[PDB]
C-alpha cells in the first residue's frame, strides 16, 4: 500500500554571493533527522546532510538502499525536490569531474550486477525530458517528442523510446551527460533504467525480473516562453507533489480511500508504476543555508514534512 | 478586444452554429446581408467579439465552417443566414466519414485538417487579442468526433495559452442513433480530457424533454432543439459583449468553476421556458427565475442532479435587476438544498449579471453546473464500450483505417479513472 518514501534533507553549501550578501546561516542542524529555520521551525526526516556532505555520502545515506532494492527485483526512484536554486541537478548528475547520485549509483549497481551476472543482465538506460508535458528522448532525439502509452496490465512506456542495454558504468555515464547535452532546467530530467535479469539458463524457463531505478531532476517552483514554462513546470511541480500528498494519505492507510491524481501530468503518469509500485522511495530536498534563501528554504521543507 | 473565433464540424454541429450565428446577429442587429440596423450603440460597441468589419459597412462572422461532406455546406449556404459567412471560410472534403472517427481522425479529416489550421491561422492574425475558440459539434458520429478532436489537438499546440471551450452533443442512453456511438463517444471523450477547458454537455434526450415537458410544444423538430443550446451559448459570452454590473467572461467563469483540471465537464442550463399558454400565469421576477434554473427536469443533460453533488455553478443572468435579490435566491438556494451542494467549498454559486436583456424578454437565465452525477454518463458510455469490445464487434473497420486496439484500451481506462475520480470528489 505505501511507498515507503523516506524524506532526506541535502543543505547545499553558502555560496559566494550569499557569503557577500551577509546572509547568515537561516539552517540550524539540530540533530541528524531535525532541523530548524530561523524563528527555529522545526522540520523532521529520516536525515538530514549538512553543507559539507560528499556526494558519496549522499549515496550511503539515502539512495543505497533504493539502488539495491532495485538490483534484487524491486522498483525504486529518487526525486530531487525543491524551489528553483535548490541543488538536485548537482546532488544528481552533477559534472562528468565532479558526478552525483548518478555515478555513485552506477558505480555500486554495476558492482552488484557483476558478481550476480556470474543471472544474465541487460541494463536497459533510458533518459527522457518533460518538457511542457511533452517527453524528449534525450538518448535518441533524432525522434523528438514522445508521448506516454498504458500497456497491457496498465503501467506505462514512453511511445518508441530508445533504451540502450548496458553493461558497465562508463556506458551509461557517457550515455547520460550525452543526454544532459541534448536537454532544455526547463524540464524534468526523468532518468532510469531497467535492471532485467534473465537465467543464464536461457534453455530453462526464463522467469525474469526487471527492477526500476529512477532518479529525478524535477524542474523547480519557479516564481512569454519562459512564463509558459514557468507555469507548466510550476503546475506539474504542484500535481506531481500533491499526488504525493494523496500517496501519504494512501500510505497512512487513513479514510481517504480514492484514485490517487497520477493522471494529473504525464510526469506523474509514468512515475505512477514506481510511486505506488512494490518499492522503496527518497525524496532529497535540496535547500540553501543562507538567509537569502528562507523563502525558497521555507517552502521546499514545508512540503518536505507534508511528503514525509 | 477580445475575440473569439467560432469552429463547426460535422453535420449537427454545423446545424447548431447556423442557429447561433442566426440568434446573434439578431441580437447584435446584424441583417442577411452583413449590415448594421440596429438602433443601439451598444451592440455594435463589442461587435468584434463575434465579427470581422468587412468594407463598406457589413459584418462577417469569424466562424470556421469544416465537414467531411459537401452537401451540408451547400444547405448551410442556402438556408436563413447562409450569405452572411466567408465563402473561403468554408472546409469541406468529398467523402465523408462513415460514422468512423479513425476516418474523422486519421485518415479522410487528416488530409482535410492542414487547409482547415491554415484558415484559422489567418482568422487569429486577424484579430488583436483572440481570447480563444468555441467549436460546436458530436462524439456519436466519425466527421464530427474525429475532425474537431484533431483540430483541438493542433489549436492547443499552437495556442496553449488560450481558452478551448467545446459544445457537444453527448450520446443519450435510451434514444441510441447509430450502433458504433460508444466507440466514437469514448475516443472523442478521451481527446477532451486532455485539450478543452470547458466542455459544455449537452443531450438530445433532455432536449427532447425540455421540449416535451416543459414547452409543451406539439412537434419538436431539430431546429427547435437547436434553438436551446443556441440560448445557452449566447448566454455564457454576454458579458463580452455587453456592459453590465457584475461581469463575468469565459477565463473568469472556468476559474470559478473548474477545481480540479480534468473536472471540466459542464451541464448547463436555461431559464426561463414556458409554453403560449402558461406565459400569462407566471412572475417575471428573479425568484422564478432561479427556481427553474435549479430544478432537475430544466437541465440539459440526461443526469439526475440529485444522484450527485454540485461541485461549482454559475449562474448569468441577462436583464434589469437588483444584486441583493440575486444574492439572497443563491444564499437561498444553498441553505435549503445543502445536501446537493459540496459541504468543502464555501459558497458554491458565482453570480454574472448583464444589463442586456435577451430579445423579447426583460429577465434571463444561464446555469452552468459542475456536478458529480455527470458520471452517469461516462459510466453508461464506458458499460457500453466494454460490450462491444469484449467480443471485438465492429473493430475490424477501424483498424482497416490504421487504428490499433491499444488505443481503445488507453481511451476506455482513461474514462474508467476520470469517473472514479469524479466519485471520489463527490
Ligand atoms: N441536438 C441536435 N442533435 C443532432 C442534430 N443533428 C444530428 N444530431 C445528432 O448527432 C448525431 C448524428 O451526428 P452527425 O450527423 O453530426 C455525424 P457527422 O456528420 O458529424 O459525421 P459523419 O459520420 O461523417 O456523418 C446523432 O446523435 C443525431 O441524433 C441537430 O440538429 N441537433
Ligand atoms: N460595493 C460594491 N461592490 C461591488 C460592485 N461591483 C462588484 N462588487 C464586489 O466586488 C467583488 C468582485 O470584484 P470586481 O471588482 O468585480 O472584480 P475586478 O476587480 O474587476 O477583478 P477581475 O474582474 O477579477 O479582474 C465582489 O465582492 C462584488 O460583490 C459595486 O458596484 N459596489
Ligand atoms: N552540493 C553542492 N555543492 C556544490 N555546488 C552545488 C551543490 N548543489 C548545487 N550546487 C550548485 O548550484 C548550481 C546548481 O543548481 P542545481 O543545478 O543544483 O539547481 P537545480 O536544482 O537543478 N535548479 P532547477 O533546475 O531550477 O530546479 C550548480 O552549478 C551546482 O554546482
Ligand atoms: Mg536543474
Ligand atoms: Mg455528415
Ligand atoms: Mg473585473
Amino acid at each position: 500500500i505505501t511507498y515507503n518514501m523516506n524524506v532526506v534533507i541535502r543543505c547545499r553549501p553558502m555560496s559566494n554571493s550569499e557569503k557577500n550578501e551577509g546572509a547568515k546561516n537561516v539552517i540550524k542542524i539540530m540533530d541528524n533527522k531535525m532541523i530548524v529555520l530561523l524563528k527555529e521551525k522545526r522540520y523532521c526526516f529520516d536525515y538530514v546532510f549538512d553543507e559539507n556532505s560528499t556526494q558519496e555520502d549522499v549515496y550511503n545515506n539515502s539512495v543505497k538502499p533504493l539502488v539495491d532494492a532495485v538490483i534484487k527485483g524491486y522498483n525504486s526512484t529518487v526525486f530531487a525536490y525543491g524551489a528553483t536554486g535548490a541543488g538536485k541537478t548537482h546532488t544528481i548528475i552533477g559534472y562528468k569531474n565532479e558526478p552525483g547520485i548518478m555515478m555513485m549509483i552506477l558505480q555500486d549497481l554495476f558492482k552488484k550486477i557483476k558478481t550476480l551476472k556470474a543471472n544474465e543482465y541487460k541494463i536497459k538506460c533510458s533518459f527522457i525530458e518533460i518538457y511542457n508535458e511533452n517527453i524528449c528522448d534525450l538518448l535518441n532525439p533524432s525522434s523528438e517528442y514522445l508521448d506516454l502509452r498504458e500497456d497491457p496490465v496498465k503501467g506505462i512506456t514512453v511511445s518508441n523510446i530508445f533504451e540502450v542495454c548496458t553493461t558497465s558504468v562508463e556506458e551509461i555515464m557517457e550515455l547520460i551527460h550525452t543526454g544532459n547535452r541534448n536537454r532544455t532546467s526547463r524540464s524534468h530530467g526523468v532518468l532510469q533504467v531497467i535492471v532485467e535479469e534473465t537465467e543464464k539458463g536461457q534453455g530453462l524457463y526464463q522467469q525474469t525480473k526487471k527492477g526500476k531505478l529512477c532518479v529525478i531532476d524535477l524542474a523547480g517552483s519557479e516564481r512569454g516562453m519562459r512564463m509558459l514554462e514557468g507555469a507548466n513546470i510550476n503546475r506539474s511541480l504542484l500535481a506531481l507533489g500533491n499526488v504525493i500528498n494523496a500517496l501519504v494519505s494512501r500510505s497512512k492507510g487513513t479514510s481517504k480511500s480514492n484514485f490517487i491524481p497520477f493522471r494529473d501530468s504525464k510526469l506523474t503518469r509514468l512515475l505512477k508504476d514506481s510511486l505506488g509500485g512494490n518499492c522503496k522511495t527518497l525524496m532529497i530536498a535540496n535547500i540553501s543555508p543562507s538567509h537569502l534563501s528562507y523563502e525558497d528554504t521555507h517552502n521546499t521543507l514545508k512540503y518536505a514534512n507534508r511528503a514525509k | 478586444m477580445r475575440e473569439i473565433v467560432h469552429i463547426q464540424a460535422g453535420q449537427c454541429g454545423n446545424q447548431i452554429g447556423a442557429k447561433f450565428w442566426e440568434v446573434i446577429s439578431d441580437e447584435h442587429g446584424i441583417d442577411p446581408t452583413g449590415s448594421y440596423h440596429g438602433d443601439s450603440d451598444l451592440q455594435l460597441e463589442r461587435i468584434n467579439v463575434y465579427y470581422n468589419e468587412a468594407a463598406g459597412n457589413k459584418y462577417v462572422p469569424r466562424a470556421i465552417l469544416v465537414d467531411l461532406e459537401p452537401g451540408t455546406m451547400d444547405s448551410v449556404r442556402s438556408g436563413p443566414f447562409g450569405q452572411i459567412f466567408r465563402p473561403d471560410n468554408f472546409v469541406f472534403g468529398q467523402s465523408g466519414a462513415g460514422n468512423n472517427w479513425a476516418k474523422g481522425h486519421y485518415t479522410e479529416g487528416a488530409e482535410l485538417v492542414d487547409s482547415v489550421l491554415d484558415v484559422v491561422r489567418k482568422e487569429s492574425e486577424s484579430c488583436d487579442c483572440l481570447q480563444g475558440f468555441q467549436l460546436t459539434h458530436s462524439l456519436g458520429g466519425g466527421t464530427g468526433s474525429g475532425m474537431g478532436t484533431l483540430l483541438i489537438s493542433k489549436i492547443r499546440e499552437e495556442y496553449p495559452d488560450r481558452i478551448m471551450n467545446t459544445f457537444s452533443v453527448v450520446p443519450s442512453p435510451k434514444v441510441s442513433d447509430t450502433v458504433v456511438e460508444p466507440y466514437n463517444a469514448t475516443l472523442s471523450v478521451h481527446q477532451l480530457v486532455e485539450n478543452t477547458d470547458e466542455t459544455y454537455c449537452i443531450d438530445n434526450e433532455a432536449l427532447y424533454d425540455i421540449c416535451f415537458r416543459t414547452l409543451k410544444l406539439t412537434t419538436p423538430t431539430y431546429g427547435d432543439l437547436n434553438h436551446l443550446v443556441s440560448a445557452t451559448m449566447s448566454g455564457v459570452t454576454t458579458c463580452l459583449r455587453f456592459p453590465g454590473q457584475l461581469n463575468a467572461d469565459l477565463r473568469k467563469l472556468a476559474v470559478n468553476m473548474v477545481p480540479f483540471p480534468r473536472l471540466h465537464f459542464f451541464m448547463p442550463g436555461f431559464a426561463p421556458l414556458t409554453s403560449r399558454g402558461s406565459q400569462q400565469y407566471r412572475a417575471l421576477t428573479v425568484p422564478e427565475l432561479t427556481q427553474q434554473m435549479f430544478d432537475a427536469k430544466n437541465m440539459m443533460a440526461a443526469c439526475d442532479p440529485r444522484h450527485g453533488r454540485y461541485l461549482t455553478v454559475a449562474a448569468v443572468f441577462r436583464g434589469r435587476m437588483s444584486m441583493k435579490e440575486v444574492d439572497e435566491q443563491m444564499l437561498n438556494v444553498q441553505n435549503k438544498n445543502s445536501s446537493y451542494f459540496v459541504e468543502w467549498i464555501p459558497n458554491n454559486v458565482k453570480t454574472a449579471v448583464c444589463d442586456i436583456p435577451p430579445r423579447g424578454l426583460k429577465m434571463s437565465a444561464t446555469f452552468i453546473g459542475n456536478s458529480t452525477a455527470i458520471q452517469e454518463l461516462f459510466k453508461r458510455i464506458s458499460e457500453q464500450f466494454t460490450a462491444m469490445f469484449r467480443r471485438k464487434a465492429f473493430l475490424h473497420w477501424y483498424t482497416g483505417e490504421g487504428m490499433d486496439e491499444m488505443e481503445f484500451t488507453e481511451a476506455e481506462s482513461n474514462m474508467n479513472d476520470l469517473v472514479s475520480e469524479y466519485q471520489q470528489y463527490q
